[PDB]
DNA sequence: CTGGAGAATCCCGGTGCCGAGGCCGCTCAATTGGTCGTAGACAGCTCTAGCACCGCTTAAACGCACGTACGCGCTGTCCCCCGCGTTTTAACCGCCAAGGGGATTACTCCCTAGTCTCCAGGCACGTGTCAGATATATACATCCTGT
DNA sequence: ACAGGATGTATATATCTGACACGTGCCTGGAGACTAGGGAGTAATCCCCTTGGCGGTTAAAACGCGGGGGACAGCGCGTACGTGCGTTTAAGCGGTGCTAGAGCTGTCTACGACCAATTGAGCGGCCTCGGCACCGGGATTCTCCAG
């Protein structure tokens, strides 16, 4: 466990039925589940990245809850509940 | 006689439950492995809070809860109760 | 030896601080000057609105029979609010889930 | 932070009841963040007009720019009465 | 015989014909008489600069256009070809 | 005289026109009356915004800045009067 | 009897205009103090992004054979370039109509 | 006071030969003006966000990598750096 | 379709722990009390252009006749994802230990705001011409009737 | 589906004008140069919490074996909206005259920023107990089998 790995199945798939049912989902295609890791994956990497920037920005080699927090505000889903 | 509950039993019971209350559904250690795994391209060995990572996993799930209700709206609107990737897709489209 | 200060917020009858808030308009990068009745007429709003979610969250918890508020209650205060939700559609609370709504066609 | 002065209010409201550390938090973010709004449009206002001073005319016009019906209606009620009390003291 | 010709080419051409240029379609006047009219609840005998209209009719009809091609976007992909009011509908909620 | 039933000026056959500018290729006949309810709903909140301009602007006349800062509001700039 | 003036952004080789730029950034109210490279930075960013889209709208204009832009090529211009696109995808210019985007569904 | 000449220097660059009209010209001001509004309030949020009072030329680089996509973003970085960098030699 | 059986979850009852809530030093920020400079309200006036009005045409709206091309429901096909138990991992939980780095303070540099003068690119405002408005005729393009 | 005919539309070609392009008088805003103040870097520190290790359990991921329940196409019904055309209008075009009111200019007052000194509410840390967690057991509730 030192670099890449097959972690795209962290996100689970019983995960995904589980945060389908509490987004209201009945039903969910076998296709939903890798198109999720895809589009989940895909935004993931724009907003943490662009936390990143700020990170990369704000000279810190630890990324802090508020640059994730702007990061959501930057793409104008700002967040309440950590500062 | 087994004692199994039909499709969308289980289903609804947890949508109602989990709806209900609000606690994290994800794994700490894979998630937030995942997390460094992906942002790997920035810096090698991150060192990362635990409370960012809870903020990660709130906005990931907060998000895909949102799209996924609008995925239903099309999904309904479009006659169906089983959702598509090209309804993720259009929503992905209007949203930007 | 002074006269004796009191917040500008009592003199209004007002709890929150206008002075604290007045600070933040200053600091704030939003104009070169800020009307002396901004601040009383802003905090006012703000105290208004949040005596609006607090009363509404205070009732969601006497719902459940409780007496400490948590983000739940104030989920349910904003999303149930035509008004709020149109101030806070695009906004994410930690913690708060989402208020109970099933489409009719998916329920039996 | 405004958390004891949420809680202030809270107490106005409902003298029995407490409240979290956390929910508090995100009522601060709440107070903080349509407080930048609020301003942020008062300060294009004053852009617009060609104004460098945000007085309660753009306060004011701005609440009823950025809220919908009876909260901007009674805010204009209870902030304008507040002013009043203010300008008599 | 007549020269009546078939239903959707006249639209179609109407669709690239229209598309490739850029004027605006609603008469000055009635628009101007409805601003007017709507605008009646501020301030009655109300002035309005001619070109303030002009833009009126710009940002309108760019927003309808804008508007329905979203529209057509459902209406396909709920596998229609004729736009329906819950479209719009729907639409509009997504859009917020 | 005032001004009455103006919503009816917007007609039908303009919408068709549009609806092919914006690319629509088969319209209902209830989409002519829900467009008219929209679009008006819709100029009702934008207009009123830029009236709430105006009379904040101590003017009796909507310039076009009004307008475009109207639009401006909703996240809807608009790009070619000032 | 003062030295030889000379425009910042002839300085820095570029045609956009350094001083008012930094002066509506002055009086723009973003901070209370903007770095000395920030105008220089700008102005070439948003000269070279005017090149880019001005170069795009003059093709567009060699392409229907006339020498007067027109704002027709400027909307092509702008839905043309996917990053501007993005730039520009809630932004909506007069007399631009639309790209002809017609699906494929819709034609025969 | 407009941009509209500079553009005009702009287009006597990319296109000798080629004319314009007072609308575009419009148009393009507002373009300019509305980016420039954008990248100066982003710059804002990133000096407010770590406390700091000063927008310099890294702000702004970091904000036009926050605003601007891809390859016209490290174009932007480029033609920015290499400008800025020529200009702080003379 | 109507009626009986069972478990999950809620609920009903009873128990102990710790974080929320209330206290307690200890700041440091909001308040008051002045003063200074100025943004902006006000009054009258200018004079554009918006209102108001005149007059004739047809672009455009409205309505009708006609046909066509569009949505939608049902049944079947099939097909695939949900449900649950079982195993297995390894996150989780509970536990042990160092020091990186976040955050701080202390020094000191040096970068950026503010001014005054000067002047030159640009501002407003006129002028001529070729872009563009207009005219006329046609193969090509598009449709469509016809075979 | 294949072929030929008819007409819109851009195109070939040809003509006429005005708004764009360029010039001028003038100005006011940007550059030079200079100062003064103060934001942020750098160095080195404390100690939190991150990293990195041990160790057992079962939550949870993965998988398998049904099988229930949902997407989708055909197809036939069956409608209603588009297209064009003829009539009619008032917008359009263009033409007329005045003054409402945007905008300016000159007043002068009023208001918000600013600084310093004090201080009391609030900040940070520190307990305390009943809210909450935990547990155990039945009603309700919801599902599902049964006749």
């Amino acid at each position: 466990r030192k670099v890449l790995r097959d972690n795209i199945q962290g996100i689970t798939k019983p995960a995904i039925r589980r945060l389908a049912r509490r987004g209201g989902v009945k039903r969910i295609s076998g296709l939903i589940y890798e198109e999720t890791r895809g589009v989940l994956k895909v935004f993931l990497e724009n907003v943490i990245r662009d936390a990143v920037t700020y990170t990369e920005h704000a000279k810190r080699k630890t990324v802090t809850a508020m640059d994730v927090v702007y990061a959501l505000k930057r793409q104008g889903r700002t967040l309440y509940g950590f500062g | 006689k087994p004692h199994r509950y039909r499709p969308g039993t289980v289903a609804l019971r947890e949508i109602r439950r989990y709806q209900k209350s609000t606690e994290l559904l994800i794994r700490k250690l894979p998630f937030q492995r995942l997390v460094r795994e992906i942002a790997q391209d920035f810096k090698t060995d991150l060192r990362f809070q635990s409370s960012a990572v809870m903020a990660l996993q709130e906005a990931s799930e907060a998000y895909l809860v949102a799209l996924f209700e609008d995925t239903n709206l099309c999904a309904i609107h479009a006659k169906r109760v089983t959702i598509m990737p090209k309804d993720i897709q259009l929503a992905r489209r209007i949203r930007g | 030896t002074r006269a004796k200060a009191k917040t500008r917020s009592s003199r209004a009858g007002l709890q929150f601080p206008v002075g604290r808030v007045h600070r933040l308009l200053r600091k704030g990068n939003y104009a070169e000057r800020v009307g002396a009745g901004a601040p009383v007429y802003l905090a006012a709003v703000l105290e208004y609105l949040t005596a609006e979610i607090l009363e509404l969250a205070g009732n969601a918890a006497r719902d459940n029979k409780k007496t400490r508020i948590i983000p739940r209650h104030l989920q349910l205060a904003v999303r149930n609010d035509e008004e709020l939700n149109k101030l806070l559609g695009r906004v994410t609370i930690a913690q708060g889930g989402v208020l109970p709504n099933i489409q009719s066609v998916l329920l039996p | 932070s405004y958390a004891i002065y949420v809680y202030k209010v809270l107490k106005q409201v409902h003298p029995d009841t407490g409240i979290s550390s956390k929910a508090m938090s995100i009522m601060n973010s709440f107070v903080n963040d349509v407080f930048e709004r609020i301003a942020g449009e008062a300060s294009r206002l004053a852009h617009y007009n060609k104004r460098s001073t945000i007085t309660s005319r753009e306060i004011q016009t701005a609440v009823r720019l950025l809220l919908p019906g009876e909260l901007a209606k009674h805010a204009v009620s209870e902030g304008t009465k507040a002013v009043t009390k203010y300008t008599s003291a």
